[PDB]
């Protein structure tokens, strides 16, 4: 048998300390190793669209409500109009999203795409295995529409417990999604066809149409990693990437918060529908929840006192229900707008903003279909094994104070490598990778007192 | 019915939900019974309480 | 007359396909024609500010009402306070918007501004022709305050039917807008005058004061169009630009979605009023909707029972009304925040983020005053007639492998132009337009195996 | 006493006008002085979290309520579940905030950090001097937990009226914040230590570890101020900056709207609890607001009727209250995300976007803890004393038309023959290859027949 729980302090992890330094030189923290990894998010984009029969929900064709509800018919019309407008709003957001998803051009996609990268995301020509695992992991009730009447009806298993058949008792209607799941799959493949890539300036007209691996190298040079190292490590890069990719098969667990949110979005829709269903049995102090039951046992002068009470509570339930759905609809529209922005930023281009996307700088990200929404995956770069090195603000000619240089997208560090005879060396900013200083990696700058006074050998400029 | 719901002679074009069919009800069957004629004979004689 | 409707599949517009080539060279898709085009959006920034007399809404000064509302006086105060705070919030948002709208400096504007561009959007020195067209299309009832009181009264037309005069019965009050429309128009003209500087390494500190078309050419080089083409086609550009501008007079009909949204904002304010007005006639099962009628018909022991019932429902409509207004006010405030951010991005300067603004890269955009908000329009580049061309990742001068170059904001393509003797040609990325290779269009880069091996003539620098 | 009120017109602050000019040259408005300044904002990140006992709120354990509430027990379950989920969401947002706040590395911080700048924002090694002023200005009721309950009981002042101890009558529970305040302070100290690197690429892994003044000059070059000016004005800059810094001691005033908003956020929470407390006394037409009174005053059939009436109104206030809290919780969640967005942009690095941060371009900004949220401050840069000068689109060699240049981060201006100045400030300098670049020729470029050193020929 397990023992007592243990009281514990919440840990306070500390940042690696780096001493600030005065004068012309300073310590520089730089990683000596890194790893690929991923993050993911789920953004809901829609509310399921429903309508409710406003007569049958209250009264199922009994002749007293055929007269008694006539004075309340305008409440029903307000109910129907509000819900109808909410449904229209949901479909507008869908059309607006897809207008930005589409591209003027894309590559055809074939097997073996991505080269040495595995790219198991590719459809089983289809949706994708990743998307299908998501749909199968979700605990949602069996799909609507077909067979309709015959899946409520005795032509099916006795074990069905779907609220969808209960919609034919209660008069509820679920409207179909607008986009068509097959067209949705085509839109996500269209996005994959624009990959390789985001580089080569704005990219808003022309389409580069290059191999996937090559675009990755441009993204890696976009964060200051030198290309010389990248060419040496090309197989390593593919291997580490594939390890991060392989981790997505363990991503279908409840510790993935995005995964958990997908399930909760499904749960919330089910709860709203079932809430109205539970209210069908709720008396309001009326003798019975059934109108036909109270008609059968009551004299008509008092029969409708009971009916009126029942009507009032049922209408009140509908009013509350509409208000709830309107709020949800607005939040979904806003949520969809955020996803739309990320598709046109986090997916369509590399970004330097940070914050956005996965927390590992930013390298390419992808998006897939999810129930009522979009699910994003973000590839990222995680630094490790940081060391401190000596570095300088710049280097300059001691024989001529007006001749100076400073590194471009990198740093000047004291040399600790046996292959470099030069006292100083250039490194990439994202990774420790010393190299000779050359005109390619430096630029002329105005002089400053903190630049080193180099009295001997500088190749950039030679003079 | 749609015209009455919008109180107008020109409803804007769209698809609109309208009330559902009642599903074609038919004549009764029962499982009621069985028992014997109730005997209320205690009421037929003597003085009531 | 028409026959039956036609069933149809929803079309999927497929992207232009581009073959995914292997090896050191690739197909590049580039447009051969383009058009200017525009988009528009409406962002509401405010809702109407209102107050309601909490005695008058219940009754017209009747004495039973005066005594019976004493127990409810704290509800009225909460009603007044909640609405009052919401009204203050609306005014706070307007001032915040204007704080960011105003500029320290602007150009004077005269007729013939914009050069060859027509600029019919300019004020009729005024508000603007666009704003007045919008105001004529809008169906909103005229506001009071100078005065229209006598048009409620017998001292005005007998044909007035304004719900605006009906507020005198309901105790409803329409508050005046926070700012004079002329001052608002002055702010929008200052936004037109805030063009140039458009950047030039911030431009927050300066005002370049250059012709509008001149700033456009700076923007066109900002999207990868070569200046050689731009100088040749300047009149053509103005012609296409004015065709795009002339189309704005057809943006005043319901196919323009932003236009429709403006009318819906008006409708929403009208709805709030109409609901309160209809409720004045709404008996709650009380013997009459009128307090004076109840008083003349009943003995006082029953008279106040009917009145109390009537009061409770009237108070209930006020409570629901306030809650609705509180929600709308919050959404309006957030909507206003969105607009001011677009003013400092989509309007104030050219932007490269995409998504935002019009869907055609981004070039200059404009904003005008609209009821309850701002109406924006955007302009952009719409490429067409894309062709595929042969292209290279870079060129490395193979007779001396350490010389390696790559194009700047453009591509190296195989030459298909008879005027150019060079084996390779440089083009802008926004448009197909080959040019001879020169040092201005390229930069020195690290070597790569996929760069082409030119063993003979390579001019940028020749050595 | 005062006279009659004065009718007035709202002033319109007319913009400085600058004329557009004909041909190859144009007016340029450029400042000849500047000042530092400060702006501030408050971004709330949470709603105070509370729960309530669903039996105690309605009755004091009187037996009739114990029987009658069994019919309504499922409403209480929905009330408790909804509030509980709302509380979890508030704490989820806190974890998400800290995920962006923490840095992998930081500088150690000592007193006298920042060199010539005073930096009174430094921790009193603690919170910060600014936060100390803030919390004293806040009017919030004294905290619970410890000593807690024994400050609520009769052995305490007879004058306590705090909702904080009235909750043990009402059954409210005020939940503790997810984070210890000292941990929170340490996280903001780590943000101060995350300065340098700021620039030098995205800075995502590297850590420059350089002086604060040194990082400033880099940023000032990044906004178009030339280095020549910066070296001449270094002490002037430090003085103006510390004047802007010194103004923070006057920031705890009612004209600071961010400060006012913090107080309102404190009172929004107070209002929510006080509303429920007032409803405990709200008779609903029931014979009394007290269950014990109606039990003692009524025949038991009537006791049940009046207790039910009283219960129904009490449950109704609870239901409305939950809905109100759901709305508030979501708005705070969105607000919390906005704080994260500024932390990963406005705070971690200089930005060129404008709009964001203080309205004076963007230079370094800071953030401190506030009740239920974060309080940001930004240093703004304000141009002043603008003058107009003649400027040209570019220059070329008249004898060699293909040699054409254009200024880098600045303008070519007429010399009061051509001179270079930084885009941020008026300060002429000779044109040299460092401040210019080669460009394609244009019809508006000047035809220079005399002397251009870049290119020499």
């Amino acid at each position: 048998v397990p023992g007592e729980m243990r009281l514990a302090s919440i840990a306070f992890n500390h940042p690696i300390q780096v001493d600030q330094l005065n004068s012309s030189y300073f310590k520089l923290s730089i990683p000596t190793n890194f790893s690929f990894g991923v993050t993911q998010e789920y953004i809901q984009t829609t509310i399921q669209k429903v309508t409710v029969d406003c007569k049958q929900y209250v009264c199922n064709g009994f002749q007293k409500c055929e007269q008694l509800l006539r004075e309340y018919g305008q409440f029903c019309s307000k109910i129907n109009q509000a819900l109808h407008g909410a449904n229209l709003r949901q479909d507008d957001s869908v059309r607006n999203l897809f207008a930005s998803v589409k591209s003027s051009q894309s590559s055809p996609i074939i097997p073996g795409f991505g080269g040495d990268f595995n790219l198991t995301l590719l459809e089983p020509v289809a949706r994708s295995a990743i998307e299908d695992l998501l749909f199968d992991k979700v605990t949602i009730a069996d799909p609507g529409y077909m067979q309709g009447y015959d899946d409520c009806m005795q032509q099916g298993p006795a074990s069905a417990r779907d609220l969808i058949c209960a919609q034919y008792v209660a008069g509820y209607k679920v409207l179909p999604p607008l986009m068509d799941v097959n067209m949705e799959a085509a839109y996500t493949s269209s996005l994959l066809g624009s990959i390789a890539g985001v580089g080569w300036t704005a990219g808003l007209s022309s389409f580069a149409a290059i191999p996937f691996a090559q675009s990755i190298f441009y993204r890696l040079n976009g964060v200051g990693i030198t290309q010389q190292v990248l060419s040496e490590n090309q197989k390593l890069i593919a291997n580490k990437f594939n390890q991060a990719l392989g981790a997505m098969q363990t991503g279908f667990t409840t510790t993935n918060e995005a995964f958990h949110k997908v399930q909760d979005a499904v749960n919330n829709n089910a709860q709203a529908l079932s809430k109205l269903a539970s209210e069908l049995s709720n008396t309001f102090g009326a003798i019975s929840a059934s109108i036909g039951d109270i008609i059968q046992r009551l004299d008509p002068p008092e029969q409708d006192a009971q009916i009126d009470r029942l009507i009032n509570g049922r209408l009140t339930t509908l009013n509350a229900f509409v208000a709830q759905q309107l709020v949800r609809s607005e939040s979904a529209a806003l949520s969809a707008q955020l996803a739309k922005d990320k598709v046109n930023e986090c997916v369509k281009a590399q970004s330097k903003r940070s914050g956005f996307c996965g927390q590992g700088t930013h390298i390419v990200s992808f998006v897939v279909n999810a129930p009522n929404g979009l699910y994003f995956m973000h590839v990222g770069y995680y630094p490790s094994n940081h060391i401190e090195v000596v570095s300088a603000y710049g280097l300059c000619d001691a024989a001529n104070p007006t001749n100076c240089i400073a590194p471009v997208n990198g740093y000047f560090i004291k040399t600790n490598n046996t292959r470099i005879v030069d006292e100083w060396s250039y490194t990439g900013s994202s990774f420790y990778a010393p190299e000779p200083i050359t005109s390619l990696n430096t630029k002329y700058v105005a002089p400053q007192v903190t630049y080193q006074n180099i009295s001997t050998n500088l190749p950039p400029p030679l003079l | 019915q749609l015209h009455c719901s919008y109180e107008s002679f020109d409803v804007e074009s769209g698809v609109y939900s309208v009330s559902s069919f009642e599903a074609k009800p038919s004549g009764s069957v029962v499982e009621q019974a069985e028992g014997v004629e109730c005997d209320f004979s205690p009421l037929l004689s003597g003085t009531p309480p």
